[PDB]
RNA sequence: CGAAGGUGUGCUGUGAGGCAUGCUGGAGGUAUCAGAAGUGCGAAUGCUGACAUAAGUAACGAUAAAGCGGGUGAAAAGCCCGCUCGCCGGAAGACCAAGGGUUCCUGUCCAACGUUAAUCGGGGCAGGGUGAGUCGACCCCUAAGGCGAGGCCGAAAGGCGUAGUCGAUGGGAAACAGGUUAAUAUUCCUGUACUUGGUGUUACUGCGAAGGGGGGACGGAGAAGGCUAUGUUGGCCGGGCGACGGUUGUCCCGGUUUAAGCGUGUAGGCUGGUUUUCCAGGCAAAUCCGGAAAAUCAAGGCUGAGGCGUGAUGACGAGGCACUACGGUGCUGAAGCAACAAAUGCCCUGCUUCCAGGAAAAGCCUCUAAGCAUCAGGUAACAUCAAAUCGUACCCCAAACCGA
RNA sequence: AGGACCGAACCGACUAAUGUUGAAAAAUUAGCGGAUGACUUGUGGCUGGGGGUGAAAGGCCAAUCAAACCGGGAGAUAGCU
RNA sequence: UAAGGUGAUAUGAACCGUUAUAACCGGCGAUUUCCGAAUGGGGAAACCCAGUGUGUUUCGACACACUAUCAUUAACUGAAUCCAUAGGUUAAUGAGGCGAACCGGGGGAACUGAAACAUCUAAGUACCCCGAGGAAAAGAAAUCAACCGAGAUUCCCCCAGUAGCGGCGAGCGAACGGGGAGCAGCCCAGAGCCUGAAUCAGUGUGUGUGUUAGUGGAAGCGUCUGGAAAGGCGCGCGAUACAGGGUGACAGCCCCGUACACAAAAAUGCACAUGCUGUGAGCUCGAUGAGUAGGGCGGGACACGUGGUAUCCUGUCUGAAUA
């Protein structure tokens, strides 16, 4: 019952500038 | 059974130790391994006798 | 591709073995901390 | 002189198996348990003194204990060594 | 010879023997 | 003759609450007044355990591919055997090196796993299995590098480093053919050999190094010759002439293997030898190396695959015969030759050129100082002894190693 | 002879497609460049954090790098949510 | 102490003893493989390879002890030069490492606060190294006070958020004195008389006392519910023992316990007397700590940051007097 140790880095956000 | 050998000399004590290590020990362990042995206290008592004789030899010879 | 861990018993022993730790005091301090924490596996060994 | 008692202690028990029986009936050799060290010279001397037989040559091997589990506890079997002592033409046991 | 090993009481999902 | 908790009910107070009881429970609770809180949860993208949602949906993990028959079993497409279809085959085959630690074989079961079932498994329980003087480790020497007696330096810790010692990724001594178990074999058995030292006998002799000399001992690239592993054909041996036409014929099917060691030493490659005299050189000496002059012959010496006889009228061998717990076991066993092509493998650490100038020590042959030479020691032959200890199963381009 | 040419093993990832809760925490198919030298690889070590290395990109240093990971100051501080 | 035991998971089979050498506990001993300071060399830890001397069934091959490093002392050798030293060989005692915190010293930060931030604070805290101890350091003023007076060091509460330091900001922060814990003074730098003369250190005896095993140790029944009563009711007894645990429901009188009284063959911690060895009383005189005090240069601790800045120490140069 171990919590997920590794979580992938979030997908880069779409350019909103 | 300690006093009957406490008063024995070194040569006879060593002879008794050799006899105990040769008979009732090697044959006993071989019988136990083969399964022909029916009583297991023989090994325990002979090992304790060996330890007692070794202790007597250590106490007498040297110190 | 090849991962980071490529096992090698000789290299492991010569890098993190008991003798390697004891060669320098820092490894000796690491061993002392391990003993204080009371870990069953003091170091890497077979 | 503790050579005699060392020879007595070096031998622990015999080994019984299908391969042991085949070797005994074919190659006239007996396989038996020996001490953890059980050097070849000591094993040969002990066999000669105890079994009062003539032996050709002794070759030994170390058996790695199996890992077995009682309940859920892992427990490695104790290691032991076995020697294939090759008797001469005259065999007793 | 010691035939009886006295296997302990196992878990509910234990081998049926 | 039923406390706390749990679970519904009827009353009661503006309220947080209070009272009694239907049933479970089973042995603790606590009136009134006071004292202290870890004293009241509905949120903090809160923490721990469980259950829904999507949802009985995706997916069930390279598009190399299964079918039939028989067997066990309660259950068979996946478990065992037989015939077909398909894939790799410079590998999807066999050995190992590193890495795992019994996953290897047998009996036994489907409790849990296999992304389904399974009688099956690398799954659960029990048993068996790893045999070395010749394999490797171990051990002698050593490169890069580590440690480092003394020594130098640094507030301490500690940093450098000499003598020395470790450190294989290298250099040193020895085995091959066939057979065997369900699992071991270059380890066991059959046959034939080899290497290192101790001991004793025999005949000679000067022996003796952390010291000296040679050797070990080496780069890149390139081509030729001899060959071999290897493969093709022919002859020979045993069998067949055969269910759709013909197939006694220059036809078809399977075999035609034999090691290490021993003797000759060839193809090829390297180099001039024999003897005498001398030299402050080789941190002392030296019969050893090097150098300096002579008389003599012109060949000698070293290395060197392969082939040939022995090893071997031995093992193996297609096939046949007799019994099968019908998986299989015992007996017999004919020929075992020639030619061709040929390698990245041996001669070859070879030969020719190039600059990018191509490890070290030990084993090995030799020389002597210290000391002893009626000894000790060495040489040549014989007999015997010992060569210990560790791994030997299994996967090893993968289901077993690194990727959960 | 060629820091030669075409092209296997080997090295790398230039294009397209699939795969983004995938077979895989950058993978597979076909094309693609080197493939005798500044090549590559097995083994054993050396260079350790404001430091190492770097044919130099602020690149790599155990899936993390304009200053790694581990334990302590430390329940740092937050006028912020 | 002992009639039950061969430790548990976790039963079994085979046994020992039952009046004592069954089993258990304690004191003293013996054995104590390998790695581990590892200590013969090496090394990837539980592994490999050795030399020396002691005694032995086939020469075969065996068992034991030693062979690490440094420091000090002692003996024998010993160069570049005679001497000699350095060095070399051997003999003896001690250390090497581990361990939670406390002590002293050598180093030694950052975050944060000042609403920023450099002085400062954080802080001499975090953390590294060194040495010993059961406590360590310190310790008997070249001190204070004031011209009244106290006589070692350490610790607690006031004085005291006082005086003071401080980009006079944040913050830091005394001392004299008062009340308490406990109080022990000495030795060397040197001669003469008397010389076990008190006080200590090292070892035995005796007495006292505590531990390492333990012993004895009082007192309730009948009735009802009830699986079981220690619970409802009745009448009793002990208590220097209702402090606790268990016993089919809550037990003073069911068991172990508790109050109380004793036990020690052997080793032990501490208080005395009695023994043996070593340093060692009292009296007269002198001496009474030099590269030091201090100063210049740059710093650190004293609450005190260089300010008018005392005091001590420190890296360098100088440097007196001695009552």
């Amino acid at each position: 019952n171990n919590r997920p140790v590794y979580i992938p880095r979030p997908r880069p956000p779409h350019p909103r500038l | 059974m300690k006093a009957k050998e406490l008063r024995e000399k070194s040569v006879e004590e060593l002879n008794t130790e050799l006899l105990n290590l040769l008979r009732e020990q090697f044959n006993l362990r071989m019988q136990a391994a083969s399964g022909q042995l029916q009583q297991s206290h023989l090994l325990k008592q002979v090992r304790r006798d060996v330890a007692r004789v070794k202790t007597l030899l250590n106490e007498k010879a040297g110190a | 591709m090849k991962r980071t861990f490529q096992p090698s018993v000789l290299k492991r022993n010569r890098s993190h073995g008991f003798r390697a730790r004891m060669a320098t005091k820092n490894g000796r301090q690491v061993l002392a901390r391990r003993r204080a924490k009371g870990r069953a596996r003091l170091t890497v060994s077979k | 002189m503790i050579r005699e008692e060392r020879l007595l202690k070096v031998l622990r028990a015999p080994h019984v198996s299908e391969k042991a029986s085949t070797a005994m009936e074919k190659s006239n050799t007996i396989v038996l348990k020996v001490a953890k060290d059980a050097t070849k010279a000591e094993i040969k001397a002990a066999v000669q003194k105890l079994f009062e037989v003539e032996v050709e040559v002794v070759n030994t091997l170390v058996v790695k204990g199996k890992v077995k589990r009682h309940g859920q506890r892992i427990g490695r079997r104790s290691d032991w060594k076995k020697a294939y002592v090759t008797l001469k033409e005259g065999q007793n046991l």
